[PDB]
């Protein structure tokens, strides 16, 4: 007999506000080219892979979604990667029993089951920040917290996941404040009204004004704790940005002993996964397949997510095992996929890989602290096990966090 | 005749709401189609518009759209797009076909950027146009301080954002911006105190009867106060829960209703030889038990943008279309170039775009004891306002002052 070839009709952003396709395409083929030379996972079938560029641009993807639809071969599932891309084919693919499977959006707003029947995604929502947050607020008893956001759909999506959160944890939200792009008013209502605990969700040019006017109004120190997005760049607040009055030393003070919270993208234990690979050899053997060095490619460190897709599809198609019947007009093998799909658990270079009831990955958070101008990881923490790992490492002027209000 | 195929984009089916958009306006359709036909303005050619149900639903929309391109004729441009979500979707992706896209009935702000929607174009005034408007009301009663009501929902926000913008480098001062998402007690009890005279109303039918309710029990409301709100409304919409009805009307009483005008109230003959009256009587016989629509002249005039539109591309193609595939980015532009040329007198009046942008009349009314009244218009091309004498009136010997 024959391998049928199977496939995956992918979007990929080369270019754009999130150009993650770079890193992501490769750890695509990677990743095909692993399960394909594997004859334990899909031995009666070949995954091949059909793309386009997106350009992160919804506009852009909605010409090549068609040219993926009403051209052969018919495809079994969609791969978008940006959030804007994934809402459009999420929401359209039912029309062609389609499953969906985004490597790189994190939109909270991609976690609706009524909307996005058939999706899922290895990329975890930006609500895995929250059950963190509400945890290393239990650990240090505070129970009055500030919110401050820029004005994005991501952000205010973000604090609304975080009201629900905490109202279960017996925390409450005191003060809740927004911004478009300038911090000026938010901030000195925050020294107004006299908030400790602030957790503040904004891109990094908005974080240096938010900085320098948390400097100019004293809002950091022994009675303040900032909770940020471990996304910026390495030294963001000494970077030179015209539009802020704060110098670098200023600024260097401002930051100091705040908390932030990263999605773990990569296993950061020296275990072997599905593929056999460890995370520094998938890191070693992608960087050889990129024609420029990993800081210059886009999607770079999302790539073990789009790995780790392919794996997540290549593992349902296995336990379902028929394929080459499937039409855009029949839900039968559709349902089974996605059944297959809700069930997966597995270790892949990202690490164990599971999803919630609304297709959105479950992962570890990285915790830290700036602790003299540079970040220390003080710790881990497992949303699902309810497992925190600490390091130790944290620090506070008082030798113990401070409180939420006036004692 | 060859065939210049055209993309109708609509809801038409039964089962959805805006369903009585898309049939409501086909009568309309229908009688510019058969004119434009006999007359032979398109000759050798003919018009060939092609229906498609979008169903008000984004993926049955794009699906249907999908479809067209497919499985459909060759189509030069696209007509239509009715809900807001559908027509971005389409709207956003247009350049990807070269198809230029005039809606009749999408008003949402969203679509005026050129920079996410440069192939779109609208006969249609969007939900802001109604702002250069009210600015020419404040001017004409001399009302330099005003206070803003704003329901918490898009559809109004994005109005009230407008409205900033419109406002600024005028001598009108914005003392009291008020928003609610279900009660507007609170916020009308805000503008009381801060004793806002002149009131600018962003909020949908069913919160302003509470609006109204508030109003009354905050005594904001007669001679002093001035209510300007949408003019939209569905008729006796206040009769449809701690008020009464008289106390109601009495808030009521005197508001200003402002939205886009549906037809020309000029009695001159336009582009097809009849005069607004005429097409409106046309349009009633021809429409039969099908029930009628605001937006019907939007889509006659439609219809007459886009032969125009044929006209004005056929005229360039012969100074130098039938393979027109959605690969000739050239074939678009011209066809894109040609419609920012259209400048006729319609049915909704002087037809003329700025940036894809309607530029059109702004309807005024005015509560009048038991219903609305048309107290005025703006001509948004001349950036004028008329006031109809002895229509318009104010419970005082004069009207309200600002403060
Ligand atoms: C996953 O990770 C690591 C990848 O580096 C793999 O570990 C390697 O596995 C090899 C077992 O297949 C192992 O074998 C070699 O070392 C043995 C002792 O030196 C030796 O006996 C083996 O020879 C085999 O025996 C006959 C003798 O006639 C040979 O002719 C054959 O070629 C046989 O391979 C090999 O020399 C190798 O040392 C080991 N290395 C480490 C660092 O663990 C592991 O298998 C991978 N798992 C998979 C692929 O499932
Ligand atoms: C797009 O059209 C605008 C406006 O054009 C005018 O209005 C039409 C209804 C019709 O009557 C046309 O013949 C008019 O010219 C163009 O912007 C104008 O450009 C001309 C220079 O050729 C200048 O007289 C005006 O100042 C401009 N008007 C405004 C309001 O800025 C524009 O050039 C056209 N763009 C194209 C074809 O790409
Ligand atoms: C693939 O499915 C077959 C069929 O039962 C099973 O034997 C095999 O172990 C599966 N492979 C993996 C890697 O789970
Ligand atoms: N970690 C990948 C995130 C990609 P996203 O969910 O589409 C949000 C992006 C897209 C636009 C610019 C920055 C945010």
């Amino acid at each position: 007999s024959e391998r049928r070839a199977v496939y995956i009709g992918a979007l990929f952003p080369m270019s754009g506000g999130w150009p993650g396709g770079q890193a992501c395409q490769p750890a695509v083929e990677m990743a095909l080219e692993d399960v394909n030379s594997r004859r334990d996972i899909l031995p009666d079938y070949e995954l091949k892979l059909i793309h386009h560029d997106s350009k992160c641009d919804p506009g852009q993807a909605t010409k090549y979604l068609y040219e993926l639809l009403y051209n052969d071969p018919i495809k079994i599932i969609l791969m978008p990667g940006c959030s804007s891309v994934s809402t459009l084919v999420a929401e359209a693919a039912r029309m062609w029993n389609l499953i969906v499977l985004s490597y790189g959006s994190s939109s909270p707003a991609l976690s609706n089951r009524q909307r996005f029947p058939t999706f899922f995604r290895t990329h975890p929502s930006a609500t895995l920040h929250n059950p963190t947050r509400v945890k290393l607020f239990e650990k240090w008893g505070w129970k009055k917290i500030a919110t401050i956001q820029q004005t994005t759909e991501v952000f205010t999506s973000t604090l609304d996941d975080l009201e629900e959160r905490v109202k279960e944890a017996g925390i409450e939200i005191t003060f809740r404040q927004s911004f478009f792009s300038d911090p000026a008013v938010p901030v000195k209502n925050l020294k107004r009204q006299d908030a400790r605990i602030i957790v503040g969700l904004f891109y990094e040019t908005e974080a240096r004004k938010v900085f320098c006017e948390v400097y100019k109004e004293r809002l950091f120190g022994k009675k303040y704790v900032w909770f940020l997005i471990g996304w910026y760049a390495d030294n963001w607040f000494k970077i030179y940005d015209p539009s802020i009055n704060c110098t670098v030393d200023e600024m260097t003070e401002a930051v100091e002993g705040h908390i932030t919270t990263e999605i773990v993208m990569l296993n950061p234990a020296n275990t072997r996964s599905i593929s056999n690979m460890t995370s520094q050899e998938f890191v070693e053997k992608l960087t050889k397949r990129l024609k420029r060095h990993p800081e210059e490619t886009g999607g770079f460190q999302e790539a073990p997510l789009a790995y780790d897709a392919i794996w997540a599809l290549a593992l349902a198609l296995n336990k379902t095992s028929r394929l080459e019947d499937f039409n855009y007009n029949n839900q039968t093998i559709t349902d089974q996929i996605y059944r297959a799909m809700n069930s997966s658990s597995f270790e892949g270079v990202s690490g164990h890989v599971v999803f919630d009831a609304s297709g959105s990955r479950m992962a570890w958070t990285l915790i830290e602290q700036l602790q003299g101008g540079s970040y220390k990881k003080i710790g881990y923490y497992d949303s699902t096990k309810d497992d925190l790992s600490w390091s130790k490492t944290d620090k506070w002027i008082g030798g113990s966090p401070p409180a939420d209000d006036y004692k | 005749s060859p065939p210049l195929s055209i993309m109708g984009l609509m809801p038409l089916t039964k089962e959805v709401a805006k369903g009585s958009i898309g049939r409501g306006v086909l009568p309309a359709v229908e009688l510019a189609i058969e004119q434009i036909r006999n007359e032979s303005l398109l000759r050798p050619y003919f018009l060939d518009l092609r229906l498609y149900d979008t169903e008000c639903d984004n993926a049955k929309g794009l699906k249907a759209f999908y479809d067209a391109i497919k499985y459909g004729p060759n189509h030069l441009m696209v007509f239509g797009g009715v809900c807001p979500s559908v027509t971005s979707i389409i709207a956003e992706s247009l350049q990807g076909w070269n198809l230029v896209q005039l809606s009749f009935a999408a008003t949402t702000p969203v679509l005026a950027d050129k920079k996410k929607y440069p192939y779109f174009f609208r006969t249609v005034p969007s939900d802001n146009a109604v702002n250069p408007a009210i600015l020419k009301l404040l001017k004409h009663y001399q009302w330099k301080r005003v206070g803003t009501l704003t329901q918490d929902v898009q559809r109004f926000s994005e109005v009230r954002n407008d409205l900033t913008g419109v406002l600024y480098g005028e001598d009108i001062e914005i003392s009291d911006t008020e928003s609610f998402s279900n009660d507007p007690c609170t916020s009308v009890k805000k503008l009381k105190g801060n004793d806002v005279r002149i009131i600018l109303g962003q909020f949908d039918q069913n919160m302003a009867a509470k609006v109204f309710c508030c109003a009354y029990e905050e005594n904001m409301y007669g001679s002093k106060y001035q209510w300007i709100i949408p003019g939209w409304y569905e008729p006796s919409w206040w009769e449809q829960s701690r008020c009464l009805r008289k106390n109601l009307l009495a808030a009521m009483e005197g508001y200003i209703g402002v939205d886009f005008e549906p037809l020309s109230s000029k009695q001159i003959k336009t582009i097809s030889g009849k005069t607004p009256q005429q097409y409106e009587r046309e349009y009633n016989n021809k429409r039969s038990g099908v029930g009628p629509s605001k937006f019907h002249g939007y889509a006659y005039d439609g219809i007459w943008v886009i032969a125009k539109t044929l006209q004005r591309a056929m005229e360039t193609l012969h100074a130098s279309i039938q393979d027109f595939n959605y690969t000739d980015h050239t074939l678009g532009r011209i066809i894109l170039n040609a419609m920012n040329e259209t400048n006729f007198f319609g049915v909704t009046g002087q037809v003329v775009f700025r940036n894809g942008e309607r530029m059109g009349t702004i309807k005024f009314t005015q509560f009048q004891d038991s219903r609305e009244v048309k107290v005025g218009e703006y001509n948004a091309v001349a950036d004028t306002l008329e006031i109809i004498n002895d229509t318009i009136r104010f419970q005082g010997s004069e009207p309200p002052k600002d403060d």
